[PDB]
């Protein structure tokens, strides 16, 4: 998001199986990881209600920053 | 071979002429330079390695050449700027110029290994006991003042620099003018433009832009700064 | 490095002739887009307008540059040794 | 000088490097860009040694500590803080026994000295003279533990950069990086003396160092050391005055681990901001 | 042998600013060698350092006095001079000049000549 | 409308930058290549950088 | 500020005795220790600058020894003309404090 907000980055791996990224891996830790047809998302947990696209991701996942502090990701709406 | 000197040249105004006017010299090679145009350049921290082949030398001393003496002794670095000579001195018989025999492992470039230790060459180890098969390092090799061409001593001297100099050729200092479009070449390096004033911060020495385009320069004498900028040119536009 | 440049075609006089056709194409959307009336109109004194209001679009009759405070505001808005853009 | 083995006991602590030794790359003169590098560098965040070995007059029972074996490691850190200037040279070679060159240092006196003698241990032949107000020159007493060498080359003399500054009862004000590099061209010097008023937290202000000599020389140097051991002797047992007693020292050190760094030379010409790449995905991305 | 005398009022009334003044003879105090300063000794107390002046200008007290005390030095004429404000019944006591003397490769510090003192009263 | 100034002035940059790179010559700088090498073999690099 | 405390704070004692007295700082001080002698009706004077060495016209009686935050200062063979006041004195913290001082007397 944007540095004036905060400063919590999360990293996505390019169609990298979630199942098989413990060989691909601070944030390499299992927090929250989330499996997306576009990639492995580490660093943000997961969140179930939807709102409108702020940071495209892939496959419809759409990633938001919303109030303690940490980064989203949800079905865009 | 093995056990060359050093020797750091700084602070000196010499001919860089004679070098290549002695007759004595077998061949002159440059590598990096002309040779015509050393006289222009500035230098910094020159060095004067010197040692002594018999007579197979060229063939094995170069950038990124081989050779049973090169690979073991003293390899050049690939991207090398110097100039070596050459010479016979075999009338300066003489079983004095002991010479390295063998190395287990390459020596890098620009390193000096003086320790001689007899290598287990034969399959049984020793340590301070001379052992089985074990060649003896550091061999005379043979100086006969009638031997041919191949196995004859010589004189060569390697010339190694790098390209802050305060190293001056035969070049005559001029005075300085100021506010016009000038040929400026200030110590190393040359250039064309208007030299101006500017006042900034310089404690940093010497020298600078986005395209590294030089924007002041450190007057060797007279330290003070001044200012480049380009001469005044522009299109013409021909209206008819 | 003029006389080695010699041996290379016309590279220069085609990249050239590009740039400028580019230069005249641009200037030339811009009057295309803009001029097209040839009866530069005078603004009447606002009155009656009959009852609407127009003092924030048209051009102040009191600076001389003939501007407008949404039209200044635009122009300050947009961030572009005479300097000519960002860096 | 060396040391009298009283290797009594050696507590080790650790200690998080904030924001620090950013240094100038090279001689060229830049202001207000953003110009990016890699270069030879210590991380911003790196645990680091704090050699607890000041003991001024003891820690606890003249509880003094020692500073034997410390290896180079391709690059080397230097900090220290005390009222007192007993910092005094450092040591740097392979094995110190007049087999590789060794880097010695004499500071303060008539002017900084350097030498890289091939002399076989620290000689200490004059180490304690004329000091505190003894004010006769016999001349005729020497250090007693260990003799002297006399082989060397290549004696190198200057105005002392190791400057006390103003030594006076003040809060905290000493503060030296003496940063060492090795290279093949030079051996590379940068220092910068800086007030802090904190004495077990290092400071997290963003200063900058400058260079301070350019010596050149390619000798390997595998370890390092700092002797502060001169005057360690009583002088006269009965006296029992080795400057105060015995010495002290921090030589808070730690190693460089290289990398790339965006540094950010400000209007005037100094260095305001540096930011890492590797240390983070957020630094990646600056 | 270096000598410091002391040239005083002696007595001073409540609330008024007490001036002493420090002559040394045998030497210049111009010599950047020397840290002059100014101590009292309450009668019948033990000592208090007030506070001393590098001979460049630089001066340093006593932090509990540091509002109410001013050391100065004359080096053309030889003498340093004292000002206290706000004086009380605890500023009763001898004050002594002192010349104190240090190095830098060993940073001891130490008063190796000292005047005869000047005894202030503050009554009305 | 920022986008089209802001695209214009980073190409600008990076053309410009273009000129600091070596191209696998000695130099980056071709009056350092002019006063360093004669003619005979310089032309090699020159062709190069052009 | 830095607090010295002394052990005695008055004694008596005869001609030809060893009298010790310490001296004992809030914290570690190094050696930074100055002894002052007060006289009768006398001006300061610099006794023992640095416990290695004597002042000058100090008699060679007077010595001192000791560590780290306590010290001792020693008089070999007291003299009626030793009646005085002893004085520790720290210079480790900014202000040059002086102690609470003992008296020293002759039998
Ligand atoms: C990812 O892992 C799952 C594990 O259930 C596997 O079924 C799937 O084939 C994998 N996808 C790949 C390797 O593309
Ligand atoms: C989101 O939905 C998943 C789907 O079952 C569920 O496992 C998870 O607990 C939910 N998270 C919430 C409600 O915070
Ligand atoms: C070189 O020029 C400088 C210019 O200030 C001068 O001071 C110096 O004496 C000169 N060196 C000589 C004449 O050897
Ligand atoms: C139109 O706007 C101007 C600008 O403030 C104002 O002075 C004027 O009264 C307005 N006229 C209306 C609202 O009729
Ligand atoms: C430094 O060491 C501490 C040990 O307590 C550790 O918690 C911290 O993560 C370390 N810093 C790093 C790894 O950057
Ligand atoms: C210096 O080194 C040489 C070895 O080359 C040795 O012969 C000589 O004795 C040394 N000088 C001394 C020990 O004073
Ligand atoms: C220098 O010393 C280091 C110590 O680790 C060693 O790795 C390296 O090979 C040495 N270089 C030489 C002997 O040229
Ligand atoms: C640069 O120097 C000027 C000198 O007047 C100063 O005002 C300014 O603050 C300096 N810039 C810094 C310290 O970043």
């Amino acid at each position: 998001p944007g540095t004036n907000t905060s400063n919590q980055v999360a990293v996505l791996y390019q169609d990298v199986n979630c199942t098989e990224v413990p060989v691909a891996i601070v944030y390499s830790t299992g927090s929250n990881v989330f499996q997306t047809r576009a990639g492995c998302l580490i660093g943000a947990e997961h969140v179930n209600n939807s709102y409108e696209c702020d940071i495209p991701i892939g496959a419809g996942i759409c990633a938001s920053y919303q109030t303690s502090q940490s980064i989203i990701a949800y079905t865009m709406s | 071979v093995y056990a060359w000197n050093r020797k750091r040249i700084s602070n000196c105004v010499a001919d860089y002429s004679v070098l290549y006017n002695s007759a004595s010299f077998s061949t002159f090679k440059c590598y990096g330079v002309s040779p015509t145009k050393l006289n222009d350049l500035c230098f910094t921290n020159v060095y004067a390695d010197s040692f002594v082949i018999r007579g197979d030398e060229v063939r094995q001393i170069a950038p990124g050449q081989t050779g049973k003496i090169a690979d073991y002794n003293y390899k050049l670095p690939d991207d090398f700027t110097g100039c070596v000579i050459a010479w016979n001195s075999n009338n300066l018989g003489n079983y004095n110029y002991l010479y390295r025999l063998f190395r287990k492992s390459n020596l890098k470039p620009f390193e000096r290994d003086i320790s001689t230790e007899i290598y287990q060459a034969g399959s049984t180890p020793c340590n301070g006991v001379e052992g089985f098969n074990c060649y003896f390092p550091l061999q005379s090799y043979g100086f006969q003042p009638t031997n041919g061409v191949g196995y004859q001593p010589y004189r060569v001297v390697v010339l190694s620099f790098e390209l802050p100099a305060t190293v001056c050729g035969p070049k005559k200092s001029t005075n300085l003018v100021k506010n016009k479009c000038v040929n400026f070449n200030f110590n190393g390096l040359t250039g064309t433009g208007v030299l101006t004033e500017s006042n900034k911060k310089f404690l940093p020495f010497q020298q600078r832009d986005i395209a590294d385009t030089t924007d002041a320069v450190r007057d060797p004498q007279t330290l003070e700064i001044l200012d480049i900028t380009p001469c005044s040119f522009g299109g013409v536009s021909v209206i008819t | 490095c003029s006389n080695l440049l010699l041996q290379y075609g016309s590279f220069c006089t085609q990249l050239n002739r590009a740039l400028t056709g580019i230069a005249v194409e641009q200037d030339k959307n811009t009057q295309e887009v803009f001029a097209q009336v040839k009866q530069i109109y005078k603004t009447p004194p606002i009155k009656d307008f009959g009852g609407f209001n127009f003092s924030q679009i048209l051009p102040d009759p009191s600076k001389p540059s003939k501007r407008s405070p949404i039209e200044d505001l635009l122009f300050n808005k947009v961030t572009l040794g005479d300097i000519a853009a960002r860096d | 000088c060396v040391n009298l083995t009283t290797r009594t006991q050696l507590p080790p602590a650790y200690t998080n490097s904030f924001t620090r030794g950013v240094y100038y790359p090279d001689k060229v003169f830049r202001s207000s860009v953003l110009h990016s590098t890699q270069d030879l560098f210590l991380p911003f965040f790196s645990n680091v040694t704090w050699f607890h070995a000041i003991h001024v007059s003891g820690t606890n029972g003249t509880k003094r500590f020692d500073n034997p074996v410390l290896p180079f490691n391709d690059g080397v850190y230097f900090a220290s803080t005390e009222k007192s200037n007993i910092i005094r040279g450092w040591i740097f070679g392979t094995t110190l026994d007049s087999k590789t060159q060794s880097l010695l240092i004499v500071n303060n006196a008539t002017n900084v000295v350097i030498k890289v003698c091939e002399f076989q241990f620290c000689n200490d032949p004059f180490l304690g003279v004329y000091y505190h107000k003894n004010n006769k020159s016999w001349m005729e007493s020497e250090f007693r533990v260990y003799s002297s060498a006399n082989n060397c080359t290549f004696e190198y003399v200057s105005q002392p950069f190791l400057m006390d500054l103003e030594g006076k009862q003040g809060n905290f004000k000493n503060l030296r990086e003496f940063v060492f590099k090795n290279i093949d061209g030079y051996f590379k010097i940068y220092s910068k003396h800086t007030p802090i008023n904190l004495v077990r937290d290092l400071p997290q202000g963003f200063s900058a160092l400058e260079p301070l000599v350019d010596l050149p020389i390619g000798i390997n140097i595998t370890r390092f050391q700092t002797l502060l051991a001169l005057h360690r002797s009583y002088l006269t047992p009965g006296d029992s005055s080795s400057g105060w007693t015995a010495g002290a020292a921090a030589y808070y050190v730690g190693y460089l681990q290289p990398r790339t760094f965006l540094l950010k030379y400000n209007e005037n010409g100094t260095i305001t901001d540096a930011v890492d790449c590797a240390l983070d995905p957020l630094s990646e991305t600056k | 042998q270096v000598q410091l005398q002391q040239s005083g009022p002696g007595l001073v009334k409540p609330s008024q600013t007490l001036s002493l003044t420090c002559t040394v003879a045998g030497g210049s105090i111009s010599s950047g060698t020397y840290y002059w300063s100014w101590i009292r000794q309450p009668a019948g107390k033990g000592l208090e350092w007030i506070g001393r002046i590098y001979t460049s200008g630089s001066a340093n007290y006593n932090p509990s006095l540091k509002s109410r005390v001013t050391i100065s030095v004359d080096t053309s004429k030889n003498q340093f001079s004292l000002r206290l404000s706000s004086v009380t019944a605890e500023d009763t006591a001898v004050y002594y000049c002192a010349r104190e003397y240090s190095s830098s490769y060993y940073y001891f510090y130490y008063m190796d000549v000292w005047g005869k003192g000047t005894t202030v009263t503050v009554s009305s | 409308l920022q986008d089209v100034v802001n695209q214009n002035a980073q190409a600008l940059n990076t053309l410009v930058k273009q000129l600091s790179s070596n191209f696998g010559a000695i130099s980056s700088v071709l009056n350092d290549i002019l006063s360093r090498l004669d003619p005979p073999e310089a032309e090699v690099q020159i062709d190069r950088l052009i | 500020a830095i607090r010295m405390t002394q052990s005695p704070s008055s004694l008596s004692a005869s001609v030809g005795d060893r009298v010790t007295i310490t001296c004992q700082a809030s914290q570690d001080i190094s050696n930074y220790l100055n002894w002052y002698q007060q006289k009768p009706g006398k001006a300061p004077k610099l006794l023992i600058y640095v416990a290695s060495n004597l002042e000058t016209g100090v008699p060679s009686r007077f010595s001192g020894s000791g560590f780290g935050t306590d010290f001792t200062f020693t008089i070999s063979s007291l003299q009626p003309e030793d009646i005085a006041t002893y004085y520790c004195q720290q210079f480790d913290n900014l202000p040059y404090t002086f102690g609470q001082g003992t008296k020293l007397e002759i039998k």
